């Protein structure tokens, strides 16, 4: 696990180098960006349980033969395991949009879920959907203005899609 | 009771500037006054001296040749006893002064360039002129120079520290005379040793003569033609920038006119000009549709009023009225909107707007016409 | 996509390494 | 769809005019002609206007302009009103 | 008008200089403060017919005997004529915001004011009132940003200091 | 006439000297309570109006013999002019808030304003007492304490500039004194 | 009674016909750019340039342009000392590409007229790329 | 006019007037005096009838006045007669004109399209020329109204 | 349909389908998933979509229930929300078939004859279903409540 500023540091420990006048002013407007990047965490999280519940309630009126007797989310425990790793996803996706790097999501987050689901018998291709459907709930959460001022976070919203995806190309 | 004082007076003891010039073309353009405080750094000592060289030299330009003679009177100045209205007599009874507005100019043309450098006032009326040069023969050149500063006016304008600069006045005591001033600086980038011929006239930009133009008009009352005011002139110098519909401003003399192209303005601006006589006449009484039962739906509604906002229930639903004074009447944000559209909407207003450019056309398309006999024509 | 299976992200040790003493990895 | 599908001589389609047009061409021209009747003396129908000038698409100008040429007529002015000049896509 | 440029360059031009590096200075502050201040023109621009009537019945509330015949207000015609007023005024602050001076407010708004209010007999207070509703209504985080607040509140004080 | 940066250059001119790491000190905390100083300059010009009426009108309340026969605020001329010379009094005080030295109050206005006071017959013991009011409403914009105006800034204080511009009033309130 | 009247016939109307003279669509008067030069006697040398150079073949087409064609007098200007240094060169029979690209410069694409031209400054790209 | 409506019928037809389309014009232009009486005898009574036919319209329909209607206030109102004055004075075009198309162009096509870009209800505006038809009628004989009805009658159907 | 529309105006050249007008097609079909779960979401909100909207009306038009209006009487306004329950069904048609062609097929052709004989202001329905659109578009997500709103607005523009 190492941020944004540590993974800038890491590589030019490796080349024996300082960090040029190019890379400092680089790191200087990720500091300028700053409270736009924790306005986008804190909206994230103050709504963190409507995003699962409601990407949920979406995924199996859209693909009903998951909650059929024989389905992989018939019961009370293959349901609540449905919504728990939904919420580990989300945490791990907001851990990487406060870093600034996807280094602590495919840590300890995406390393061997592919293979997990392939030994349950989950359909990745249905949790894919689902990593899918909370990322433009919380894009379009993200970039409401609601108690913020006006202004253009454009870049940072398509930084948080970014994590979004990654998430979900490491799990089929 | 618009003004209250002119600035030929002096100006009252709760003012900063006058009142005449807080609406005129004084606020607009360079044209203003340049005015030396208390104590002085010596980088704002050049802020004042680069201004009186440009006014009482008239654009001229000083070489550092020929600054070196004004050099005794610049320390004078610099020291600080020589006030501006000082240093100013001292300058016109220089030598370089005498060489480029004196030594080779009429009479005419030296008085009127003293009334342009040290009062920003084109020669009024034609026996102020006579008085100035019966003192000249009289006295010389060098009491002369006392004629025009040591008088009621310069103390009053100017007082003894404000540089000299071009007045615009408000209020002109012959409305000629605003002309002369629009035709005496001519230019921003204009100087009286061009519009005096006085480098054509000689030998290698020296010996020139300082011959006036418009001196018929000093003499006999005549106005200045208006190419002379609007198209090399101070007040492109200090152009509002507007959006004025009737644009002021002077169109290129085009080659290739035509008689018939002028024939047919000419009638045209004769059926505008008609149809605006009987135009401005049919208006003032009959131009409103919704006029006349103006007091008929004015006495239907006046009953009905909710005193605390959110009455007229029509049944058991509620009705949210406002009680606005715009709203009142039934107006919208489109009811004082329109009085902006009156332009392109109006018929009195079109027709003078048409009027205008169209004289505007005429005026130039006629002096083109003005031309003659080696003249290759057109096809349209 | 991911990162070998144990290595830390972003935090490798053949980065830098030259083509004389560069090891495969298994 | 459009007029230059090969169809020429010994096709089972009867020979006619054939336009460059491609499907939905949107290319249109401002033609001015006279195009007297040549026939209202054994028909007797009204008579009509023969000074005409029209917009015409480019996708029928071909044929139009061939047909008052063979009925007589003369045209009299004829310019492109819609569209671009050597285009190569942008025509539909 | 009166911007940041045009003092920048009739200063240069009155002393005969280039554009020195004191002046390309002054323009850079143009570029960091022109974000807030084309902030609250935009604001201005898309909601200025609400903010123009909330303004005029202000006048009209806090002085009732305009209304009375005799004065300024005794028809629809000069009620009309005095929201229209508020409007130029609310139009012409959106123009100082633009381009970044009292450039507007004075060749336009300001100059000669003094003399067509005092014939036409139109009550200068009454003006005031219009303009110092709008400075006191402005919530600043709701309506724009605090910095745009600052920019839009100081041509409202200054066109109130001129008229009073 | 000079501000703050070009002060610490004049001083360092006499003895010669480059403006090296030390006297840099005095200027890095000038640029950085930058928007500070704007924040001050901006809240005394949006009050300025109010502010010299607030203080001509204290002027005549405690000193009724000002507006009477042969007083020196007794026409409507005069009484105007009061308000006049109070609006350019705070006008070049606000310039030298703005540029952060007293080098243009004191050349431009204040330089000869005395003996001009003298020849025309304006009591300078009134006048005084017009700055005095003007000085205890400077330091309340600065400070927020304003009763019946409150500006909105970010949170912080202000205290220096509240007495710097304290020093500017007393300037005024020494030299015509 | 009025200043700006409307045209059309039957009830409603004003009294003057439908297009001022019955034509709604009225017919072409204006002739080709070559000839409306040729007809006027001062783009003498101009349009003579345009049939030499092998550019009249698209001053004809149908594209609305905006011609800034020189007047004889601007063609006969050229013998300034200046001037002459850069163009007389254009005189070889052999430099005609060279005289192609001088003469494209002066067809604009699109219609500016001179009343859409007042208080606005438009830049746009010639008939030549420049 | 009905010469007008006569003569393009049988240009259509590429003929001259049949002898029934000529009995048409004379026997029209023969009641030309009578015409000129009634028309003017409503020329007489505008206000009469644009204000009493008016009132009753905000008795029948009290909500195009009250808070939220189109006809509220001073100006909506004033505007609202003038609406009215409008349809009385081509009433009187077509009696004189002996047909119904100078209301027709002047009024009636496009009537929908203008009405509903200005939100004013098409069903309250019939309503007033309802209550001016009446308010006209009775100050003429049931000859004469029976005659002028029909002209308020066909704008009525028209403005459904 | 979709795939209606590309069949049809293939048809009136004579030819296939090409590559552009088929791609419309497999995209169309990629998003019969999220069109049928939208659908099914306002299916199952009818009596609050319809009650909601029908008493917002009533609000922003008093005059249509007083005395009088219209939809005066309970069967009135009864058979009143009879007619946003038409315009809601022919809704979820048209974000099911992909296109508002069932919506015009389907009360849009000839919808102001039918309520201009019926003596309904066609302006009342046309402000009866923007009031269900709000309702409509407070049941659903970011991106759902964009799409949805677009076939309420298109019935509103053909409805004036
Ligand atoms: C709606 C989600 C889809 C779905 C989910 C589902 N998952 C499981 C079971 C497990 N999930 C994990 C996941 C993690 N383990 C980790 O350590 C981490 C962080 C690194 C994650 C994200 C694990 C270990 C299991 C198995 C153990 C357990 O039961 O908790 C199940 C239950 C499968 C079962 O047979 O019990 C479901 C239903 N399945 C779907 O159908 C949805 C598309
Ligand atoms: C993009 C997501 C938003 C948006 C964001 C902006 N926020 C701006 C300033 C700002 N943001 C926060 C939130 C954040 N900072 C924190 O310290 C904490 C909690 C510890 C959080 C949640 C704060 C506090 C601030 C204030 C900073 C300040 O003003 O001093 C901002 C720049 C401000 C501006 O230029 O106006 C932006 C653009 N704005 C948007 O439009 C989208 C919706
Ligand atoms: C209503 C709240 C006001 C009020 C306003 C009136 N103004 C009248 C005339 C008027 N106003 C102006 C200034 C205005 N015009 C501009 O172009 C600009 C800025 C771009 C401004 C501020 C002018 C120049 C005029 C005269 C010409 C005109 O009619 O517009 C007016 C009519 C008075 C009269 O006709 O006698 C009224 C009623 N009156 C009030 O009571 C408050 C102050
Ligand atoms: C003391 C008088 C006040 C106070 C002042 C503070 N103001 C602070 C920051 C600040 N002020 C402005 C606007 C200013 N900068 C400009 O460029 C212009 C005009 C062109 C002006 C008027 C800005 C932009 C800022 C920075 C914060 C922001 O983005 O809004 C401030 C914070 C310290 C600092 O950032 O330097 C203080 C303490 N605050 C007070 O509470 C007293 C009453
Ligand atoms: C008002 C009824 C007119 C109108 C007048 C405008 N005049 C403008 C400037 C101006 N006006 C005069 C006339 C007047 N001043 C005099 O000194 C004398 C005689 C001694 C007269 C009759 C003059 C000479 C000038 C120019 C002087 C100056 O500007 O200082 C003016 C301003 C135009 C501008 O700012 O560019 C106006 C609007 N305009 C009207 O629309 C009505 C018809
Ligand atoms: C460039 C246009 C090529 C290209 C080559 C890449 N090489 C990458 C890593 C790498 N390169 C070398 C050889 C290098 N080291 C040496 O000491 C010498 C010669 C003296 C050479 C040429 C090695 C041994 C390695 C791996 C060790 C390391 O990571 O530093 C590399 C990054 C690969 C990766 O991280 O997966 C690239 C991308 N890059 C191109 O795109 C074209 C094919
Ligand atoms: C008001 C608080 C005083 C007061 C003031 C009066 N001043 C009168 C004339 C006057 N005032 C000034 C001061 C002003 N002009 C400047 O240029 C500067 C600094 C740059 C300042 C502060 C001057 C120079 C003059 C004389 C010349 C002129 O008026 O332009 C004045 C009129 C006297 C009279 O009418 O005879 C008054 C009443 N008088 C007071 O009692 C309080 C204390
Ligand atoms: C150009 C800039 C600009 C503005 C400043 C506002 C001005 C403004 N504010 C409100 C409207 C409002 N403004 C406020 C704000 C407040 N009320 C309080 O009691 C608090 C003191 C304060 C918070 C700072 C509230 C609560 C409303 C809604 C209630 C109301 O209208 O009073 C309205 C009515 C319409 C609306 O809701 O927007 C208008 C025009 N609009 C603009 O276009
Ligand atoms: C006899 C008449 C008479 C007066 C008029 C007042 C005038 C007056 N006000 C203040 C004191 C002040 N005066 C002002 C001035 C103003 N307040 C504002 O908000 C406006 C901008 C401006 C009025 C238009 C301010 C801001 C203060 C500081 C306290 C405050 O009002 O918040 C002081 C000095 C300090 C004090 O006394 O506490 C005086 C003399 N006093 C008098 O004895
Ligand atoms: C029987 C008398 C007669 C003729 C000849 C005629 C020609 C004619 N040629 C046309 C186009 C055309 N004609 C050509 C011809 C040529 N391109 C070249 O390079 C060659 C110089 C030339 C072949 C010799 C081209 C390329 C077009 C299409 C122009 C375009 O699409 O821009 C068109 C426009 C309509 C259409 O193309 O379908 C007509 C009407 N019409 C007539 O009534
Ligand atoms: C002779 C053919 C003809 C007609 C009829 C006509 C009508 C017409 N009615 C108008 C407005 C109006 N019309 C009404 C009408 C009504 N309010 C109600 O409550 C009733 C239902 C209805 C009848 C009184 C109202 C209130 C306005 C003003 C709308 C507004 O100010 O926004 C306007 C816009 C302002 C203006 O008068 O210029 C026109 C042009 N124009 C024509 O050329
Ligand atoms: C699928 C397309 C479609 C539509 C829309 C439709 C409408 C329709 N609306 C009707 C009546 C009606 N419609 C309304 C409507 C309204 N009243 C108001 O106040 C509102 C402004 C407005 C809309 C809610 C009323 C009141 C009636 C009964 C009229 C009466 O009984 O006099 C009737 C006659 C009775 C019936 O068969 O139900 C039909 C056929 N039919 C269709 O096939």
């Amino acid at each position: 696990m190492l941020d944004a500023f540590a993974k800038v540091v890491a590589q030019a420990d490796a080349r024996g180098e300082f960090l040029s006048n190019t890379q400092i002013d680089a790191l200087s407007k990720m500091v300028k960006e700053g409270n736009q990047r924790l306005d986008i965490v804190n909206k994230v999280t103050s709504n963190a349980s409507a995003i699962v519940t409601n990407s949920a309630r979406a995924l199996f009126a859209e693909q009903p033969q998951l909650i059929q007797p024989g389905g992989n989310a018939y019961t009370s425990r293959r349901m609540a395991a449905c919504l728990r790793d939904m919420e580990i996803v989300l945490r791990y996706v907001s851990y990487a949009m406060i870093a600034g790097d996807s280094s602590v999501l495919d840590d300890r987050c995406l390393n061997g879920l592919r293979e997990t689901y392939q030994a349950l018998g989950t359909p990745g291709s249905s949790v894919a959907v689902a990593i899918q459907k909370m990322k433009d709930a919380s894009v379009a959460l993200a970039n409401d203005t609601t108690g913020t001022p006006i202004g253009d976070c454009s870049s940072l919203v398509a930084e948080l899609a970014g994590y979004f995806d990654r998430a979900a190309v490491s799990v089929v | 009771k618009v003004v209250d004082r002119l600035d030929s007076q002096p100006s009252a003891a709760f003012e900063q500037t006058k009142q005449v010039y807080t609406f005129s073309r004084y606020i607009l353009g360079p044209h203003r006054a340049v005015v030396a405080p208390v104590a002085m750094d010596p980088s704002e000592k050049e802020v004042v001296l680069r201004a009186v060289y440009r006014q009482v030299f008239g654009n001229a330009y000083i070489m550092e040749e020929e600054r070196a003679e004004l050099r005794v009177m610049e320390s004078q100045f610099l020291l600080g006893e020589l006030s501006v209205k000082e240093l100013v007599r001292a300058l016109a009874k220089s030598s370089t002064y005498k060489v480029r507005f004196f030594e080779g100019a009429v009479q005419y043309r030296f008085i009127e360039l003293c009334f342009k450098h040290l009062l920003g006032r084109a020669p009024d009326n034609h026996e102020e002129i006579a008085v100035h040069m019966r003192k000249y023969q009289q006295e010389g050149y060098d009491a002369e120079i006392d004629s025009y500063l040591d008088a009621g006016e310069y103390d009053n304008v100017f007082g003894d520290d404000t540089v000299p600069f071009l007045r615009f006045r408000g209020v002109y005591t012959p409305c000629d005379s605003f002309n002369r001033q629009c035709a005496l600086q001519g230019g921003w980038a204009n100087s009286d040793k061009a519009m005096g011929g006085a480098a054509l006239s000689g030998y290698n930009g020296s010996d020139g003569r300082q011959m006036s133009t418009m001196i018929g008009n000093y003499i006999s009352g005549k106005p200045i033609p208006y190419e002379k005011v609007a198209a090399d002139t101070p007040l492109k110098s200090t152009a509002p920038n507007w959006y004025a519909r009737p644009n002021p401003a002077l169109a290129p003399q085009p080659a290739y006119v035509s008689a018939k192209e002028i024939a047919e303005l000419r009638s045209r601006v004769s059926k505008l000009e008609a149809a605006w006589s009987v135009a401005v006449k049919q208006s003032a009484a009959a131009k409103d549709t919704v006029e006349t039962w103006r007091a008929a739906a004015k006495e239907m509604a006046a009953m009905r009023g909710i005193s605390p906002m959110g009455e007229a229930y029509f049944g058991g639903i509620a009705q949210k009225v406002d009680n606005g004074a715009l709203a009142q009447l039934g107006n919208k944000a489109s009811s004082y909107k329109k009085y902006l559209y009156a332009i392109e909407t109006d018929e009195v207003s079109r027709l003078e707007v048409d009027l205008e450019e169209a004289k505007g056309q005429l005026r130039v398309l006629e002096a083109a016409m003005a031309k003659s006999t080696p003249m290759t024509r057109t096809a349209e | 996509q991911l990162a070998p299976p144990g290595i830390p992200p972003g935090e490798d040790a053949r980065n830098n390494q030259s083509l004389r003493q560069y090891v495969a990895r298994p | 769809a459009y007029d230059m599908d090969g169809t020429g001589a010994g096709s089972l389609e009867p020979r006619g005019i054939k336009s460059s047009a491609v499907e939905k061409d949107s290319r249109c021209f401002k033609v001015t002609f006279v195009l007297p009747s040549q026939s209202r003396l054994y028909t007797f129908r009204e008579l009509q206007n023969v000074y005409t000038t029209k917009m015409v698409p480019f996708s029928s100008w071909y044929a139009e302009q061939q047909r008052i040429q063979k009925m007589g007529g003369k045209i009299l002015k004829v310019e492109l009103v819609a569209g671009g000049q050597m285009r190569s896509v942008g025509n539909q | 008008m009166k911007s940041v440029i045009t003092t920048v360059v009739s200063a240069a031009d009155a002393a005969g200089r280039f554009p020195s590096n004191s002046d390309l200075e002054s323009i850079q502050g143009n570029i960091q403060r022109s974000a807030a201040r084309l902030e609250a023109a935009e604001k201005l621009a898309g909601n200025h017919e609400a903010v123009v009537k909330e303004a005029g019945d202000a006048c009209f509330a806090k002085y009732a005997y305009l209304k009375n015949p005799g004065e300024a207000g005794e028809n629809q015609e000069k009620i009309n004529k005095c929201y229209r007023d508020v409007d130029h005024y609310m139009r012409l602050v959106n123009y100082c915001l633009v381009v970044g001076g009292t450039g507007p407010l004075d060749e336009w708004g300001i100059a000669g004011a003094r003399e067509v209010y005092r014939t036409l007999n139109l009550p200068t207070s009454a003006y005031v009132a219009s303009i110092a509703y709008t400075r006191d209504r402005l919530c600043v985080p709701r309506d724009m940003s605090a910095q745009a607040g600052v920019e839009f509140s100081a041509y409202l004080d200054y066109l109130i200091n001129a008229l009073s | 006439m000079l501000d703050a940066f070009s002060r610490v250059v004049v001083n360092s001119d006499a003895k010669a000297a480059y403006v090296g790491g030390s006297d840099l000190q005095a200027l890095k905390s000038f640029i950085a309570d930058g928007n500070k100083r704007l924040d001050a300059v901006n809240s005394i010009v949006s009050n300025a109006s109010c502010m010299v009426s607030d203080a001509v009108s204290g002027m005549i309340c405690e000193n009724p013999g000002l507006i009477s026969p042969g007083g020196n605020c007794y026409t409507n001329r005069r009484m105007a002019a009061c308000l006049r010379d109070g609006e350019i009094i705070l006008r070049y005080v606000s310039y030298a808030l703005l540029a952060g030295d007293a080098s243009v109050l004191e050349d431009r206005c204040l330089n000869g304003l005395k003996e001009t006071y003298i020849a025309l017959g304006v009591p300078t013991n009134s006048s005084i007492r017009a700055v005095s009011i003007m000085k205890a409403q400077a330091v309340a914009f600065i400070t927020n304490t304003a009763t019946e105006r409150k500006m909105s800034f970010a949170a912080g204080d202000c205290t220096s500039l509240a007495s710097e511009v304290a020093s500017y009033f007393d300037r005024v309130g020494a030299a015509i004194s | 009674r009025t200043a700006y009247p409307y045209t059309g016939s039957g009830y409603g109307s004003a009294g003057v016909p439908y297009g001022q003279d019955t034509y709604g669509y009225k017919a072409t008067t204006a002739k080709s750019i070559t000839e409306t030069a040729a007809q006027a006697g001062v783009f003498n040398t101009f349009v003579k340039l345009l049939n030499e150079s092998g550019v009249e073949k698209l001053v004809e087409q149908a594209g609305p342009y905006t011609v800034f064609a020189p007047t004889d007098d601007a063609f006969a200007a050229l013998l300034e000392p200046h001037s002459f240094n850069k163009l007389a060169t254009l005189l070889r029979p052999e430099n005609n590409d060279a005289l192609r690209k001088v003469l494209m410069h002066h067809v604009i694409p699109g219609a500016f007229t001179s009343a859409s031209l007042m208080d606005r400054a438009v830049t746009v790209k010639s008939l030549a790329g420049e | 006019s009905i010469v007008t409506k006569s003569i393009v019928n049988a240009d259509a037809e590429a003929r001259y007037l049949s002898p029934g389309e000529l009995d048409r014009i004379k026997s029209f232009v023969l009641s030309g005096q009578r015409r000129l009486r009634i028309a003017q005898t409503l020329t007489e009574n505008r206000e009469r009838i644009v204000k009493q036919g008016g009132q009753q319209l905000f008795q029948r329909r009290p909500d195009v006045v009250s808070p939220g209607g189109n006809a509220y206030g001073e100006e909506m109102t004033a505007t609202c007669l003038r609406d009215l004055d409008y349809y009385l004075r081509l009433v009187t075009y077509g009696i004189i004109a002996g047909d119904v198309t100078p209301i027709e162009e002047i009024g009636l096509v496009g009537v929908k399209e203008m009405y509903s870009a200005l939100g004013t209800p098409i069903s309250g505006v019939a309503e007033g020329i309802r209550c001016m038809k009446d308010v006209a009628c009775s100050l003429l004989s049931g000859e004469d109204a029976a005659e002028v009805g029909f002209y308020f009658d066909y704008t009525l159907a028209a403005m459904q």
